[PDB]
């Protein structure tokens, strides 16, 4: 069984640094590229960083460049993340998602289960078109986001990730390039898309789909999330 | 005496064939490698805006 | 190379080409040579510090801090031309020869013939093994060495014996850049791993003489 | 004699070389002849300063 | 007063144009010989090995020394007319292209020790470098060229010849001799030195080996050596015999001076047979080399 | 003894009625089609990273990624357009045969001289390729592994018998018998319904996946047979043997339609591939270089070349867009 | 006309008093690639060359003396 635990979590004062451990335990650690996102309080998710497999690259976002820094342990398969000075901006639930680069691969399809941190008191911008939509079972429902630039490279592949996030769980991966299913979701999702514009697809909607949805480009660094599309019952 | 006596039964069925001729069959290959030539790349060259390598 | 995706996937190639040159300099120090001879004949048990591990059987003994890879082929009971190009950069073919069973002795040598004369092994020097010189020593007495070998002619001593034996199958050889190294072991014998040592040496001059143009 | 028109503009740093004839049967006056590091001749009039600089300053 | 007089250089025309059909032969020969072997090391890339790399940058440097060799034959019939330009060049080239032969040479027989000698150790496994060993070997023999380059001009004497010689100003004779360390140091005892070094403990491992073929290549190493030796000890001697006299260690008369001009002569005609004498010695003296050179011919 | 004599007036009945069909030759009835010219084929990549000599390759199905097995006990994938090494497999057993690539690219069956058909699995959660299972049962070497489906696979082996597996439950679900020497190479027909096998003893003989039963032997080669192929349409097929000859054999017609010999060649064939249109018949000789034989007029239409040693494998992709070759020198090069 | 690879001195030692009468030519030839020395060579007019010592004052008067004319 794949696990992604995480803990270091607390209230902390201003100035202050704290350390998170992000333990795996059920698959080869030393392969995977490990990133971190956080998630603000109903604001939405947020890339934080990311270290590639066997400390070679390192990425930072630009609001923590410089303040934070990833460290890996692979003979003791775990991940840590330790932040120097916290404003009051840092407080999220910080998850640990695992990342395999190859062709063809699915380098989004785990999410951990995601610590809580909290302290007291260019880029590619996309965006999705609304916030809220009621829908009642069996009835088809379309879901989509534009982007600054083309995601479509000269490969010809689109780099583009569909998540939903339950509620009360971790984000889970169900489209990672344009239209390319992850493993284990149901068949009913669909997508497509045209260079900027992009649309998710559920046909037969059950009463379990509900939750965010979020779209994400992988196409140049840093990672930027959607505003958040919430499916309403 | 058991081990030929079922060399003869595989030359019975192998008697048994509904054949063609070849000349049937040599025009038979012939066409078909006549129909699906356009779609061969190494038989004639693909043009270079086309060609993966 | 120029996506995010595509240059991770540059990262992880260059990542496993590492491995797979370090484990190509592991892979350097090991002396890979090829087991022989008819059954019965000591082919399984020439060094007591054997360390082995139907088909094929490997067995990786070191000594003087350099590895040895014994392959037995033995077992695979199909035709040799097919599988024997495998085997074609062994460092050197060992020959097991039983001098107590005069029946096998004459398909001993075709065995050797065979093997010797192989397009394959034309280069590749044999280290043979003449085993049980004690038994061989008690059977001439009963027996004399006329039944296997009647063109013989010198006199029935062990030396004699044992010598016209070993020039039958130094006669197969027939090629030049090639030399067997015969040595004559008994069943209590333990400096079987410091013959097969200098052996593999000298086989590695010759070798290295021609490369460098020396020779 | 060697010498026809005396020569002018030799530094110091370009001859190699000076050789003084004094008069005789090959001529009735005194010559002085210095080869440079380039191999050219040049005639100088030894009544000249600049030939007694030049000598005074090479026996030194 | 005949106590006192002026040294009179002695020459022989008798020689000088014995000279030039000798250059002109050594040429031709030299020229022959690299082109064969460059062509059979470049013509397959079937079974190119260290061996084969060294062989070929050796056959460069003696090919570039032997293309200098005429220009020089024509300087010794008449004295460097070419200007300053040419023997700027030529001298560069030609002192480059020697320095390379010696450390291709030195090379060549610490690859053999590594080869033969630790051919059970790890150590041989250092012989895999042949490219960036080659390559350093060329850098410090251009480096160990420049006062040559530097320092160098058509002279004109008076009772001589001119002469692409050097020109380092007042004391030019003492700073020459230093200068004539490097060429008798990184040019002849440090090459000598390892390949002494490294050929006599291959030859003591291979007395003792049990080979068929131990014979040819003991009889190939001795060739090497004594090759070596006959090509560039005379002149090294004679060059070491000059320094002392200049030096008033050993008493100096014009008979001595005449002496010592000849043997120079003589021994640079010595020495530059050795791009004549290498691809007989390194290159064809092996049957892989003789075999290719057979299958090209068709 | 009596069947005996049953058993050679049989083979005279064959032989009668097979040269009764023949009326005219391949090379005569298509005299009349125009020449193919000369293919000549560039290098358009060089995979190196292998070790030991190269003994198998297989095709992905999408034709951009590769799998090869060699001496060293490394199974590498390639990506064929960046060269990039997508997984790096370390074999048990560093004697490998043969190895073969999955229709739907989730599994690898790659096996040699160890008598197992060892399975990979790629697609696994953990971000591992593991063994999946490991079939036994032959008693000889094996060659020419080929997958049916996710859950069977056809091998070949040198029993002089061939079989049928069951990779969930790993037992032999049939066994093909009938050759009386080793079984050197088998292909899958397009129709995934029946197969070619060739053998040590020069006959290659249809094979039924279903029935199991030899539904017709074909002769005419005077070494062993070392390679064989399908024609596109899965109507006829084209052997390598170590007599220097390839011949195109005619299921329907049970009779070789022409033979692909040249007087310079002395060295066998030891791969046989076809192209997407069934023109040119790409071989990999001993003598270190490929040929491509018109299908139809038997001349050769250009020569590979290039390769260092014995050419051991060859591949052509599913749309026909490259050709890969691989050889004793440790080099894969894709042509085109 | 001659031809030398190592350009030498042109005096092993000198001598001070040549007279006048018996000098036809004198050179004087400064330091540089051959020599390290300054060199004075003496022509007479007899055809006998004698080197000469730069610094005694005897050379430097016949030269002086020379040149005056």
């Amino acid at each position: 069984d794949v696990q992604l635990v995480e803990s270091g979590g607390g209230l902390v004062q201003p100035g202050g640094s704290r350390k998170l451990s992000c333990s795996a335990s059920g698959f080869a650690f030393s392969s995977f590229g490990m990133h971190w996102v956080r998630q603000a309080p109903e604001k939405g998710l947020e890339w934080v960083a990311y270290i590639s497999s066997g400390s070679g690259t390192i990425y930072y976002a630009d609001t923590v460049k410089g303040r934070f820094t990833i460290s890996r342990d692979d003979p003791k398969n775990t991940l840590f993340l330790q932040m120097t000075s916290l404003r009051s901006e840092d407080t999220a639930m910080y998850y640990c998602v695992r990342s395999i680069y190859y062709y063809g691969s699915s380098p989004f399809d785990f999410w951990g289960q995601g610590t809580t941190l909290t302290v007291s008191s260019s880029d590619i911008v996309m965006t999705q078109a609304t916030s809220s939509v009621p829908v009642t079972p069996g009835e088809s429902v379309s879901i989509s986001c534009r982007s600054s630039k083309s995601l479509l490279h000269s490969n010809g592949n689109t780099y583009l990730y569909w998540f939903l996030q339950r509620p009360g769980q971790s984000p889970q991966l169900l489209i990672y390039r344009m239209s390319n299913l992850a493993s284990g979701v149901p068949d009913r999702f669909s997508g497509s898309g045209s260079g900027t514009a992009f649309t998710l697809t559920i046909s037969r909607l059950e009463a379990e789909d509900v939750g965010v949805y979020y779209c994400m480009q992988h196409l140049e660094y840093p990672l930027t999330f959607g505003a958040g599309t919430k499916l309403e019952l | 005496i058991a081990q030929a006596r079922k060399l003869v039964e595989q030359l019975k069925m192998e008697a048994n064939i509904d054949r063609i001729k070849v000349s049937k069959a040599a025009a038979d290959l012939m066409a078909y490698c006549e129909a699906h030539a356009k779609e061969d790349p190494l038989l004639t060259p693909v043009p270079a805006s086309e060609n993966p390598f | 190379t120029l996506s995010a995706e595509e240059r991770a996937a540059l990262e992880r190639s260059k990542a496993i080409e590492k491995n797979l040159k370090e484990d190509g300099i592991s892979a350097a120090k090991d002396v890979k040579l090829l087991l022989l001879g008819a059954d019965n004949s000591g082919k399984s048990t020439i060094v007591k510090q054997m360390k082995i591990i139907t088909g094929i059987v490997e067995t990786h003994f070191t000594f003087k801090n350099l590895h040895f890879r014994l392959f037995d082929v033995g077992g695979q009971r199909s035709e040799r031309k097919k599988w024997i190009h495998c085997f074609e950069d062994v460092t050197a073919i060992i020959f097991c020869v039983d001098l107590s069973d005069y029946n096998r002795m004459h398909e001993s040598l075709m065995l050797f013939d065979s093997i010797c004369n192989n397009k394959f092994f034309i280069d590749t020097s044999i280290i043979l093994f003449l085993n049980k010189k004690d038994l061989f020593g008690e059977k001439i007495k009963k027996s004399p060495l006329t039944i296997c070998f009647p063109e013989y002619t010198g006199p029935n001593t062990y030396e004699d014996a044992a010598a016209y034996i070993q020039a039958q199958f130094e006669s197969k050889n027939r090629s030049p850049n090639k030399e067997i190294y015969c040595h004559m072991t008994c069943a209590t014998d333990t400096n079987n791993a410091q013959v097969i040592f200098d052996a593999v040496t000298d086989i590695i001059i010759a070798n290295n003489l021609r490369g460098c143009g020396l020779y | 004699c060697q010498c026809l028109q005396t020569l002018q503009g030799i530094h110091l740093k370009n001859i190699q070389s000076v050789k003084v004839k004094s008069p005789g049967p090959h001529c009735a006056q005194t010559e002085v002849i210095a080869t440079l590091k380039n191999g050219q001749k040049a005639c100088l009039n030894p009544a000249s300063p600049m030939v007694k600089k030049i000598i005074e300053k090479m026996l030194k | 007063l005949l106590d006192a007089a002026p040294c009179e250089p002695e020459s022989l025309e008798i020689n000088k144009y014995f000279v030039v059909i000798i250059y002109a032969l050594v040429f031709l020969l030299s020229l022959l010989g690299n082109s064969l072997v460059m062509l059979v090391i470049l013509y397959s890339r079937v079974g190119r090995s260290v061996t084969d790399v060294y062989l070929l940058n050796l056959a460069l440097a003696d090919l570039l020394f032997a293309l200098t060799l005429p220009i020089w034959a024509a300087s010794k019939v008449n004295g460097w007319i070419f200007g300053t330009f040419l023997c700027k060049v030529v001298s560069l080239l030609k002192e480059v292209n020697f320095y390379s032969g010696i450390l291709l040479l030195a090379c060549i027989s610490v690859d053999r020790y590594l080869a033969i000698v630790h051919a059970t150790r790890t150590l041989t496994q250092k012989r895999y470098l042949v490219k960036f060993i080659c390559l350093s070997i060329w850098g410090l023999s251009l480096l160990l060229a420049l006062p040559v380059l530097l320092f160098r001009r058509t002279v004109y004497s008076s009772n001589v010849s001119p002469a692409c010689y050097e020109d380092m100003g007042n004391n030019t004779a003492n700073w020459r001799m230093l200068l004539r360390i490097l060429p008798q140091s990184f040019g002849f005892i440090v090459p000598l030195l390892i390949m002494l070094f490294c050929y006599g403990f291959t030859l003591r491992t291979l007395f003792k080996a049990h080979m068929g073929q131990k014979h040819r290549a003991m009889r190939v190493i001795f060739a090497v050596v004594l090759i070596f030796l006959l090509c560039w000890l005379p002149y090294n001697l004679v060059l070491l015999a000059d320094t002392l006299m200049r030096t008033q260690v050993i008493q100096e008369t014009c008979e001595r001076r005449n002496h010592i001009d000849r043997a120079l002569d003589a021994t640079e005609i010595l020495g530059i047979l050795h791009s004549c004498l290498n691809p007989l010695i390194y290159a064809f003296i092996g049957q892989k080399f003789r075999h290719g050179l057979l299958k090209i011919l068709a | 003894d009596q069947l005996r004599q049953e058993a050679e007036q049989l083979k005279n009945q064959i032989r009668d009625a097979r040269k009764a069909c023949a009326d005219a030759t391949l090379s005569q009835i298509t005299n009349n089609i125009d020449p193919v010219g000369r293919i000549q084929m560039r290098t358009r990549r060089t995979l190196r990273g292998h070790l030991a000599k190269i003994y198998a390759m297989h095709w992905g199905t999408d034709s951009r990624l590769l799998v090869s097995a060699s001496q060293d006990g490394k199974l590498i994938i390639w990506d064929s357009y960046t060269t990039n090494k997508v997984h790096a497999i370390p074999l048990r057993s560093s004697w490998v045969m043969t190895c073969a690539y999955a229709p739907s690219g989730n599994y690898v069956a790659c096996g040699g001289l160890d008598n197992i058909c060892s399975i990979y699995n790629l697609k696994t959660r953990e971000g591992n390729v593991r063994v999946s299972r490991e079939l036994a049962g032959h008693t000889g070497y094996l060659s020419c592994c080929r997958f049916l489906d996710d859950n069977q696979i056809v091998t070949s082996s040198g029993d002089t018998t061939c079989a049928l597996w069951d990779i969930e439950t790993g037992q032999q679900t049939t066994t093909f018998t009938g050759h009386t020497g080793d079984v050197m190479s088998l292909s899958l027909a397009p129709d995934t319904r029946l197969f070619v096998s060739g053998a040590c003893d020069a006959s290659a003989k249809l094979w039924d996946v279903r029935e199991g039963m030899c539904r017709q032997t074909f002769t005419g080669h005077e070494s062993d047979i070392n390679a064989i192929c399908f024609f596109p349409n899965g109507n006829a097929f084209a052997t390598g043997s170590d007599d220097a000859t390839c011949r195109l054999f005619d299921l329907r017609a049970d009779q070789e339609l022409m033979t692909y010999s040249h007087d310079n060649i002395i060295c066998g064939i030891t791969s046989v591939s076809f192209s997407k249109s069934g023109r040119l018949l790409l071989a990999g000789y001993d003598d270190f270089n490929c040929n491509v034989w018109d299908a139809l007029k038997a001349d050769r239409a250009g020569v590979l070349a290039g390769h260092d040693n014995r050419v051991s494998c060859l591949g052509v992709t599913d749309d026909g867009m490259a050709v890969a070759t691989g050889s004793w020198d440790s080099f894969l090069k894709i042509w085109n």
